[PDB]
């Protein structure tokens, strides 16, 4: 398998140390062999730290995908109040509660500790069941379950279930690395990302990033 | 012991075993009784002296009450405990829930459960709250879900499970897995499920004499 | 005016696409022929250098 | 006429999609062969 | 309960989180297991991290009442200046010098560089016994010398000195808790915190926290 | 066993001075030892007070509810009249009778000593049923039957029926002086104990109980 092995594809190409680190060949998905801090000598903190990677790929995905869907949708032919994910918190305050999707006739939200209240009981329900174990499949395996909550059931082979490991992975530091983009373009231009893209296309040759570079002067 | 006839002639296909068992039968809807079956006449008109029908031919059919897999028809027989246990629970589940929720619309909203679908196509105010939906994407839902859920409840192919499931999604409780607490869990059920029933046939009743709300009957009590 | 059309003679746009929502159906098509394609690649030859040509 | 407009669109580029996918499906392969 | 060993009192209550980092199995105070980034399997690691963690648990504690205590006092009977801890370093800066307990009849202390000296050479000289011994009681534990620092000397028996172990660990771990909580405070909103909670116990459906939400808005 | 046992937890705790009237060595739920007067040193009569104590609290529990339940509805949804239990006895003498729920078109009571005498009838009837047993239940157990009339029935395990003894006899500790609690508070302010709690949130040092401490001067 050219994934995962003595021969994967490591992360500098010819110039990956012509030799993984002592620590790691193959055996898990992801594997590169990146670890040059060395933080990860002891297998049971090389363990935590993948059951800790895994869960940030899989919020991730969903932050990204919930940071670009409004702006197509409202920029398209929708309303929202404002759809960029700065403002998307405050529209709870801003004229008669969080109308879900531009619509006062479905939620209509208001009270946002009571909405504060309702994600700190739901998100500790999840976080203690995928901890422990509980209803809706019993505690198995950390990352990787695999039960009634996963109905069209792909991971019944092995080796096609070991690829798209892989592809969860790869598609989770990706994700990672374009929500850390969003984060750092959210604190220096002020603007939605897509709003971002669209400038950038314009002009590519000045509106690049280093119009904004003497913003932070001393 | 405690028949709607108390110690008088019993059926015989009827013995207690069932939770609401109380030989009950006038009509005898639920007898074993056999079928005579009668031939194919002789329907080849390629040559002359055609016949008819066989009397007294097969040895009649014992009939049988045992669930199959076919889809449409699966029992292959109607008059049966084996059905009639399963209509009469369906029967009664749907009155139990169709009767509170009657009172409950009544009493929250005022309006009839006969007149709640003229101030409900115009506006779909649950308790007064304006959801989005209209009369045609209400048919369509409603249509395709329930329909999944008979799709669903009658793949299976248990006689006592197609209507005492059983397992881990609907006994949330695991309250039934007892002998005596089922046997008296299942005698109350039926007996309130015989209740709602002839009192939603009260309300059709009642609807019928010239409009009711099941208090709305009661404001035309009011002295 | 006296009556209502689209007006989309001579505006030069990508497809004739004027809504969004008419922008949208060639994706929503595109995206899902192609994901029954891409899951009923399952049954095809896929293959290492197995190539059909002289 | 916008409701006939996205019925069009549909049809046709389902039609098309049909097309380009099934000659990507494998199609020299399906003949009579040797 | 049982404060440690098999039973010590694990969270997430029911939620009993049995695959437990199996390297921390009882015998010091404190044990819930919250190695999930799973920092501390080396044990002289370990150990370095308890033996900061009780030194960040004791220097909240002493930091703690005096950022609550001045404000108090102002409020209820006595006068101070600036009693809210923002320009608790200008004051000395304010006339020539601070006042202690808003009265100009002791030190004020001028030469604020010869101040930071002699706080320089003093903690240097505290900190530097602090690791290998040297007077006032020559060290054998690095955690608990305590022998020239109890006049009263409740450490006799082991199990009483175990439980004040643990309440001495919990009200560090509340003190940490609560100091960065009042860091929070003096970023957001720039007041006191006891003023903070005056107007939370004046408004608090309104005035929580989420109308101090869009201060940080960057455009 | 820390509930009951030689070594429960008791009336001061760690200031027990390790002496209960030592007639009384754990064997029943509820027992911490606080017969300071020695009222029940008999044990016959030891064990009429728990055959009384037992169907106070659970007459205690519901009559707390009860209590409870009315102007938390008035105050979410309904209108009750008055939703007070002290003018809920003379809601019958109203206008035309007592409308139950706030609604005057279900029971709407009138006939008080009809209502009476249905009440003696009833209660005549059941409390003969609990002292001896009859049909519809036999008399097998004083307290603690177990029959048709305990659908669920959790007594198969008999340490958690213990268990549950202990939570219903706490439960019934509670209600006891919370009722008493509402006794009292009738007695004094004349005003529902929720408007009460409303009037604490919305003053606590002025409205706290000493400003009705000047009432009863001679
Ligand atoms: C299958 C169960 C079912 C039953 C028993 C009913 C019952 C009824 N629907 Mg109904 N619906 C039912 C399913 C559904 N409805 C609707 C949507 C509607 C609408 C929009 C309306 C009804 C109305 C009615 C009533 C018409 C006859 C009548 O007035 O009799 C009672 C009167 C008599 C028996 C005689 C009285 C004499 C005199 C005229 C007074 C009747 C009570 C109509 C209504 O509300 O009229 C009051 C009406 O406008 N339904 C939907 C779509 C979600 C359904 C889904 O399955
Ligand atoms: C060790 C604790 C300590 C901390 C956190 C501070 C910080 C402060 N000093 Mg102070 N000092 C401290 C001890 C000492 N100071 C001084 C001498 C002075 C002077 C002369 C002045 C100050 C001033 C200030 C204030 C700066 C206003 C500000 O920027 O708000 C922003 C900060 C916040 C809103 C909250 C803090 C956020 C963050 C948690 C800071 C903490 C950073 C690190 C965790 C601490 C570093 C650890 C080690 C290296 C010390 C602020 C209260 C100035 C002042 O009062 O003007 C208003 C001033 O003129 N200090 C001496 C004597 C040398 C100290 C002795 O240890
Ligand atoms: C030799 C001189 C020496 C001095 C001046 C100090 C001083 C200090 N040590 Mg330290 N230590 C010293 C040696 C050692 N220490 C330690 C281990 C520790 C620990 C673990 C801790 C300290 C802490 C402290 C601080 C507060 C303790 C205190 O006095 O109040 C408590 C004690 C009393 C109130 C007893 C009363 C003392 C008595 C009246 C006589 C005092 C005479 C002094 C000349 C007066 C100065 C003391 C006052 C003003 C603070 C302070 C900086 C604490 C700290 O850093 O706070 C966060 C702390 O946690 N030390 C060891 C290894 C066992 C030492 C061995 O040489
Ligand atoms: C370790 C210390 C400890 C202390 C001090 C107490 C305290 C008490 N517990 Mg207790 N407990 C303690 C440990 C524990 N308790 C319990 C669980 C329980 C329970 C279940 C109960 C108690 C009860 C009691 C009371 C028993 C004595 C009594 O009847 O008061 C009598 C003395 C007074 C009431 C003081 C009266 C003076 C007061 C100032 C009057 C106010 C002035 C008015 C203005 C006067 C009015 C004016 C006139 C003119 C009308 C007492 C208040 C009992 C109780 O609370 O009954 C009420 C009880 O049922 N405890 C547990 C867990 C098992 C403990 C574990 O450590
Ligand atoms: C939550 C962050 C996180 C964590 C814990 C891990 C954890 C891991 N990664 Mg990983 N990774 C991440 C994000 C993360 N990844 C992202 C975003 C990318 C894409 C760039 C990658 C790409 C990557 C490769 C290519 C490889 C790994 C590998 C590993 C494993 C060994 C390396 C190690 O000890 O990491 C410990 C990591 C941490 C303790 C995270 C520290 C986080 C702090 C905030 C410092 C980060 C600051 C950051 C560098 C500043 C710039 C950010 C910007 C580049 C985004 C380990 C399971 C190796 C492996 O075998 O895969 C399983 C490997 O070859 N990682
Ligand atoms: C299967 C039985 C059944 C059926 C067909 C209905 C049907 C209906 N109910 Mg209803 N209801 C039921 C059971 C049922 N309910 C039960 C069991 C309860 C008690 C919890 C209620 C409590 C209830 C209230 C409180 C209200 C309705 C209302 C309504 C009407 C419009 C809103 C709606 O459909 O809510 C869909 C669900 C969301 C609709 C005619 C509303 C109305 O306006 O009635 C006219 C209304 O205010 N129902
Ligand atoms: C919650 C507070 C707390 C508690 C319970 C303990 C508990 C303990 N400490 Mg300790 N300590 C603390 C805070 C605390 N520490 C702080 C803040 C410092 C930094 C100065 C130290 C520095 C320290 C040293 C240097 C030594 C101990 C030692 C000990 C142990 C034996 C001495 C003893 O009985 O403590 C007495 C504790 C109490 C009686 C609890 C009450 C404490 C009161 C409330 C403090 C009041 C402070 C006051 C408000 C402000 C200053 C006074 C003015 C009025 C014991 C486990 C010794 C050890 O490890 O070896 C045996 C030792 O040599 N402690
Ligand atoms: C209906 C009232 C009632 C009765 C009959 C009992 C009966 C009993 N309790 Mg009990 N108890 C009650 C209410 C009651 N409790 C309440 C409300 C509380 C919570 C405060 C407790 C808390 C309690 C504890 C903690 C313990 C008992 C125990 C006992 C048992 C032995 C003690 C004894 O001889 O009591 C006989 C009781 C009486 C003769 C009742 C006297 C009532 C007098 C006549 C009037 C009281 C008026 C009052 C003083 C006015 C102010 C009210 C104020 C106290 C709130 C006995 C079975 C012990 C036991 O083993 O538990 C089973 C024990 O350790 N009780
Ligand atoms: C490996 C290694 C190795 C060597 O040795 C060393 C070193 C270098 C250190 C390392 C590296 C590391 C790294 C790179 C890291 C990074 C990370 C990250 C960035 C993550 C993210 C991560 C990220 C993430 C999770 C994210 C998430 C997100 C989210 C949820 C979101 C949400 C949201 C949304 C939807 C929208 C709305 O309106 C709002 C909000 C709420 C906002
Ligand atoms: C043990 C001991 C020991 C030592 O040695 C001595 C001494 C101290 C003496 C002792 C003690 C005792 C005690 C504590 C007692 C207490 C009691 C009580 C409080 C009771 C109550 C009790 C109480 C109770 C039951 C109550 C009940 C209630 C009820 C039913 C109610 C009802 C109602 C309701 C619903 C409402 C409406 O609208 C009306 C009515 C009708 C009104």
């Amino acid at each position: 398998i050219e994934f995962y092995g003595p021969n994967r594809a490591k992360w500098l190409g010819p110039y990956s140390e012509n030799a993984t680190p002592a620590y790691l060949t193959g055996e898990f998905p992801g594997d590169y062999g990146w670890d040059t801090a060395g933080l990860s000598a002891d297998p049971e903190t090389f363990k935590r730290y993948r059951e800790l990677e895994l869960i940030h790929a899989r919020w991730a995905m969903l932050g990204a995908l919930g940071c670009i869907t409004p702006e197509l949708l409202a920029k398209s032919g929708t309303q929202f109040g404002e759809a960029v994910w700065f403002k998307a918190g405050a529209q709870i305050f801003s004229e008669g509660g969080l109308d879900y999707l531009g619509n006062p006739s479905l939620v209509h939200a208001q009270n946002i500790v009571a909405t504060l209240a309702v994600q700190v009981i739901l998100m500790g329900l999840v976080e203690g069941y995928r901890v422990n174990g509980g209803p809706a499949g019993e505690g198995l395996d950390p990352l990787y379950p695999g039960e009634s909550f996963d109905p069209l059931g792909l991971a019944d082979d092995p080796d096609t279930f070991a690829e798209l490991k892989v592809k969860e992975i790869k598609n989770g530091r990706l994700a990672m690395f374009s929500m850390f983009g969003f984060f750092v373009q959210a604190i220096v231009t002020g603007k939605g990302p897509i709003q971002n893209l669209d400038d950038h296309l314009s002009n590519p040759t000045v509106n690049n990033a280093f119009a904004f570079a003497t913003k932070f002067t001393p | 012991d405690a028949l709607w006839l108390p110690n008088t002639t019993r059926p015989e296909w009827l013995d207690g075993s069932l939770p609401g068992d109380r030989g009950f039968d006038p009509l005898g809807l639920s007898k074993p009784s056999e079928f005579v079956v009668i031939g194919v006449d002789e329907n080849d008109q390629n040559a002359a002296k055609n016949n008819k029908g066989s009397v007294e031919a097969i040895v009649q059919a014992t009939p049988d009450e045992v669930s199959s897999e076919n889809r449409l028809a699966p029992y292959s027989e109607v008059f049966g405990l084996a059905r009639f246990r399963e209509c009469e629970l369906i029967h009664g589940r749907w009155a139990m829930l169709a009767c509170l929720g009657a009172l409950v619309a009544e009493a929250t909203t005022g309006v009839s459960w006969v007149e709640a679908g003229k101030v409900e196509l115009d506006g779909a105010s649950y308790a007064g709250l304006s959801l989005p939906f209209s009369i045609t994407q209400l048919i369509w839902i409603e249509v395709i879900l329930v329909g999944g859920a008979e799709f669903y409840r009658n793949s299976e192919t248990n006689p006592e499970k197609r209507c005492y499931p059983g397992g881990v999604f609907d006994p949330l409780k695991l309250a039934s897995e007892d002998e005596e607490r089922a046997f008296r869990l299942k005698t109350a059920e039926i007996k309130h499920a015989r209740l709602a029933m002839v009192s939603f046939f009260g309300y059709g009743v009642q609807a019928l004499s010239t409009g009711e709300g099941a208090l709305g009957s009661l404001a035309k009590f009011a002295d | 005016l006296v009556d209502e059309r689209m007006n989309g003679d001579g505006t030069g746009r990508p497809f004739g696409v004027n809504d969004p929502v008419l922008g949208w159906v060639l994706l929503g098509v595109f995206g899902t022929m192609w994901a029954i394609w891409f899951i009923g690649q399952k049954d095809l030859g896929d293959f290492e250098d197995a190539d059909d040509g002289l | 006429m916008l409701t006939l407009k996205i019925f069009v669109y549909t049809v046709v580029t389902f039609f098309v999609c049909l097309f380009i996918f099934g000659f990507l499906s494998n199609d020299p392969a399906r003949n009579p062969g040797k």
